[PDB]
């Protein structure tokens, strides 16, 4: 009943006949992923020695993926998604910090085991389509029912950035992400005819509300491929799309390429934005193309289960709520609690950085050591320190301001600049290298400043960087300098640095 | 052997790829630079510079990974 897996069951008790995915012209219907599952699940079950606590789920955005996800789910253990994109090194890493035991893998994923599972020869290997153990998959060895889980059983591990390079691994507890859906149940009204985008890579919190919020109610979610973001009209029509869930960046990319038109996306009930601040100038081009559609603004950090906020678009109120021509994130979830610190670690009434607690609180990462600045003691329990800033409003209306620390955000992809700073000093040809966070229309751009004799190519520096960083958070932009400069503590000057890319920039 | 038409708009979307430094048949355009939202803008650009409509079914993982395929795929239609 707490159980992610339950909402799959409640949309297969609801639907079972109707589509739950649809991508690459396939689609999986509620009945066809669950045989598929309980097979799935059964067969690994069978293949390990202990009922795995974390199943890898390592393929590209599609059917296998989401039938891996649902298999970790039916086998109660869980859901680690790992991008066959990103470095070996980082996939080797998650793994290791999640304590995966089995992947599930398609083509792409099994092509880099060979490496992953090196000296993890152990690992249990289910083939969605000699290192590891290969799983023999059979209808004879399917659970005929899913793993039940009590409420503190780990359902997803995902990770955020780390200053050291290393990332910061969240086990979200299948009571964290009941509460989460509880509180969405109750304020939306999805049926079983609604058709939801899956933008969202499945490495990222909001591929939950994508997944879950379709499952919960036997809706489908549906392949948003690259093409369909020059003639969204088209593509929304076709494919009848009732909600749209992304990032604001793909705003201004619909916008570019095949206008947001008034009136061009008739079908949408619902528009969700999620990961950057979105502009009250971009949500109305988006609400008046989309005139039928109620537009929300969601805000959270993974540690807090996917989103703590939610503020409805109106040309009246939010301009108003909201300043400096950005929408306002909206009032706390029910049944969480916040208090505002300021900068000198004391209670504020109104601004401050939002620190959360209650049941959608992680409390903690899978590394003891990455607690530690970013938990709060206060009035006898424990809140997360978001690092956001914001301002509240009487009846709870928040406002972000900004971060309180140097973590950025460039398109949704939050990273520690330390992260890049560490995987720079890798990098040949180079004096000293720092990133800076470069304020655009577009939002932050990652800029590295660097001392040499001569310029360094472009691709030297990605040649390092992409062997320890995914390509979201590898910079574009590199400029060599005579001199860094230095602050009054002798420390390079990133506030001087940060101005001096600004202006560069625009 | 691409037009320069081709080359020159594939080249504002590769930018670990200095001016100086020629485009091979089959580098990796993921390796110099090419992002999802540049294949996006890119398929765009092709379609109106070109006058040709992209099906679904010619767009495979495979057709923006190399400039070969890419062009392959192009001056097919
Ligand atoms: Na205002």
């Amino acid at each position: 009943d707490h159980a992610l897996h339950a909402r799959f069951l409640r949309g297969l008790a609801c639907a079972p006949d109707r589509p739950a995915v649809r991508f690459g012209g396939r689609t999986l219907t509620y009945a066809q992923a669950h045989r598929t599952a309980l097979t799935w699940a059964g067969s690994l079950l069978r293949a390990t020695p202990e009922p795995p606590a974390a199943v890898g789920v390592l393929a590209d955005k599609g059917i296998p993926a989401y039938l891996g996800i649902l298999t970790a789910l039916y086998a109660g253990a869980a859901v680690v998604p790992l991008r066959p994109d990103f470095p070996a090194a980082r996939t080797a890493e998650m793994m290791r910090a999640a304590g995966v035991t089995a992947v599930i893998a398609d083509g792409r994923g099994r092509r880099l085991l060979p490496e992953l599972l090196a000296d993890r020869r152990d690992t249990a290997v289910l083939a969605a389509d000699a290192p590891g153990r290969r799983v023999a998959i059979d209808e004879g060895y399917a659970l005929t029912a899913p793993r039940d889980v009590v409420p503190d059983d780990t359902a997803y591990v995902l990770f955020t950035s780390g200053s050291t390079g290393r990332p910061k691994g969240v086990p979200l507890s299948h009571g964290n992400i009941a509460h989460y859906f509880e509180v969405l149940d109750a304020r939306y009204d999805f049926t079983a005819d609604d058709v939801f985008t899956q933008t969202f890579d499945l490495n990222f919190c909001c591929s939950l509300f994508d997944l879950f919020c379709a499952w919960g109610a036997g809706a489908s979610v549906i392949q948003i491929p690259p093409q369909a973001y020059r003639d969204l009209p088209s593509h929304l029509a076709e494919q009848g799309v009732t909600v749209w869930f992304s990032t604001p960046s793909s705003i201004a990319l619909v916008r570019r390429l095949g206008g947001l038109a008034p009136g061009s996306l008739p079908t949408l009930r619902w528009s969700f934005f999620a990961g950057e601040a979105l502009k009250c100038a971009d949500t109305e081009d988006w609400q008046r193309a989309a005139p039928a559609s109620f537009v929300e603004n969601l805000y959270g950090p993974t540690e807090l289960t996917v989103t703590v906020t939610a503020h409805r678009w109106s040309p009246e109120v939010s301009p108003v709520v909201g300043a400096n021509g950005v929408v306002p994130i909206g009032p706390l979830h029910k049944g969480l609690d916040h208090v505002l610190i300021d900068a000198g670690g004391l209670p504020h009434p109104d601004t401050g950085e939002l620190c959360v607690t209650g049941p959608q609180m992680a409390g903690r990462y899978l590394d003891p050591a990455d607690d530690h600045g970013r938990f709060l003691d206060h009035d006898g329990r424990r809140w997360y320190r978001t690092g956001d800033r914001v301002r509240l409003a009487p009846g709870g209306e928040l406002v972000y301001l900004g971060r309180m620390d140097a973590q950025v955000q460039i398109q949704g992809w939050r990273v520690e600049l330390a992260e890049v700073d560490h995987a720079l000093q890798g990098c040949e040809g180079v004096g000293e290298a720092v990133t800076v966070g470069a304020a655009t229309d577009a939002g932050t751009e990652l800029v590295v400043f660097y001392t040499a004799p001569a310029p360094v190519p472009p691709v030297r520096f990605a040649a390092v960087l992409r062997a320890t960083l995914p390509d979201g958070v590898v910079p574009r932009h590199y400029r060599h300098v005579a001199e860094l400069p230095l602050n009054s503590n002798r420390k390079i000057d990133r506030r001087a640095l940060t101005a001096r890319a600004e202006e560069l920039l625009g | 052997m691409w037009d320069a038409q081709f080359e020159n708009l594939l080249r504002r979307y590769l930018p670990f790829l200095s001016a100086d430094q020629p485009l091979e048949q089959d580098i990796n355009l993921r390796d110099i630079g090419l992002d999802s939202l540049g294949t996006v803008e890119l398929l765009s650009e092709l379609e109106n510079t070109y006058d040709v409509h992209f099906q679904d079914e010619a767009l495979t993982k495979e057709t923006f990974e190399t400039p070969g395929v890419l062009w392959k795929t192009l001056s097919q239609m």
